[PDB]
């Protein structure tokens, strides 16, 4: 009979954003956030672009969807679950579909929808070879709308002892 | 914006549509959001699937109006129609017609 | 009076390599390598597509370079030093050149000139926020091949205990 | 390839250069190798440094050969030669010059 599970370990999703002088540099400015590594995925870093993904977006068509340059950090955020009655992927699916589509990790905002976690703690269908992160509060907040006003930003997912 | 929706967030845009609409991905940046369409945007054909109708893009070079992903139905000004498909010159095995612009 | 350094720290660089479907996805194939990380920069895990640079491309000239999208992975070559009398930077300069313009993390092959290495472990300039790598040997060469042949391969160094 | 160089690797391709000539990275996918060239290419000017001499990219828009970094000698067809840079109409200050198309 199993007990309480160890408690997941904790990604540090370092936001980085970026200006570009006139000759060639770039200062930067960093913004650290954090969220939790999953059963779903691995437990390792991962850094890349980020690219917001709509949840309709992630979904096993077979229509000839855009290339993305390998090696995107995707960033989807779930809506209520009574708003989608009948999803065409579950959640894990759609991890394993952004992960086809070039992702080298994804992040999902869970605040709006908390079965989520568990539903990706399960670990029954077969966990990936990149990092499945989630993120809820003013941390999730705090990433949503650097999405939302900044024109590009890059994000390092950080693991630690 | 959110014109169209059945349910919309701020964060993405439309998520469902009405029932007659096309569903539409716009990308702008970092950002990809939904938007519910009368007809789909130049570049893009709609397919009305079972489920829901959708915009794809699309994909056939030289082509001006897809209908499907694999089929063009006006192809560009100085081109041969074949197959569905648009050719500068029209490839080897068969050749244009008198009159037409087909091969 | 110091005694034996402590060795260093392996860093283990994946390399990846990918080819595009028609439809949207990616299958990919990986590639382990191995190197150490130096006291010239960090010891943490880093990630980005990977960009040649030439030794000489990397001087303080003033003179407006390209753009180069941030994220970058610099891979540098380093001649022997005879043919280089008088550098325009030493090589913790090109390091920190590299960041400058966008690079997330630096490799050098240093297997044609290895007074680099304790170069790089001298660490009385500043060391830098992102890693410095270096590579030798058969696992060097293997890295020059791919930047030679391959259109397009993204690198993983990783950190682990 | 490898010609003009002083010095030339397999890895970095040209390191040094003659001593009249011009050098030149070429970037061609993840590689960038050294050229050492006659007079450099379309697109870039020389700059005769010191140490060593060099190419560097034009950057400036609706030029067609840069002396410098920050001067145009030739500009578009259809366009206006103002404190060395190139403009589609005349910026606000100064206007056109009868029979001469500068500023």
């Amino acid at each position: 009979e199993t007990g309480e599970s160890l408690a997941k370990e904790t990604a540090f999703v370092e936001v980085v954003l970026f200006e570009s002088s006139p000759n060639g540099d770039y200062k930067t400015h960093t913004t650290e956030l954090q969220g939790r590594f999953s059963r779903a995925g691995a437990t390792i870093s991962a850094e890349g672009e980020i690219v917001q993904m709509h949840p309709l977006g992630l979904c096993n068509n077979n229509d000839e969807e855009d290339l993305y340059e390998y090696g995107w950090v995707g960033v989807v955020k779930l809506e209520q679950p009574e708003m989608d009655p009948k999803p065409c992927l579950t959640v894990l699916g759609k991890a394993k579909r952004a992960v086809q589509r070039g992702a080298t990790a994804v992040i999902f905002d869970v605040s709006d929808n908390p079965d989520a976690v568990e539903q990706l703690n399960q670990g029954l269908e077969d966990p990936l070879k990149r990092p499945v992160v989630y993120m809820k509060g003013m941390d999730a907040i705090k990433l949503m709308n650097i999405v939302n006003k900044q024109k590009g930003a890059r994000a390092r997912i950080q693991h630690r002892p | 914006i959110c014109k169209g929706c059945l349910s919309c967030s701020k964060d993405n845009g439309c998520l469902r549509c009405q029932p007659k609409l096309f569903f539409y991905l716009r990308r702008e940046g970092m950002r990809q959001y939904g938007e519910c369409l009368q007809s789909c945007p130049p570049g893009y054909y709609g397919v009305r699937g079972p489920d829901m109708n959708r915009c794809s893009r699309c994909r056939i070079e030289n082509c001006d109006s897809c209908f499907s992903r694999d089929f063009c139905i006006k192809c560009k000004s100085g081109f041969y129609s074949h197959k569905g498909q648009c050719f500068e010159e029209c490839p080897e095995g068969f050749a244009p017609l008198d009159d037409t612009m087909v091969c």
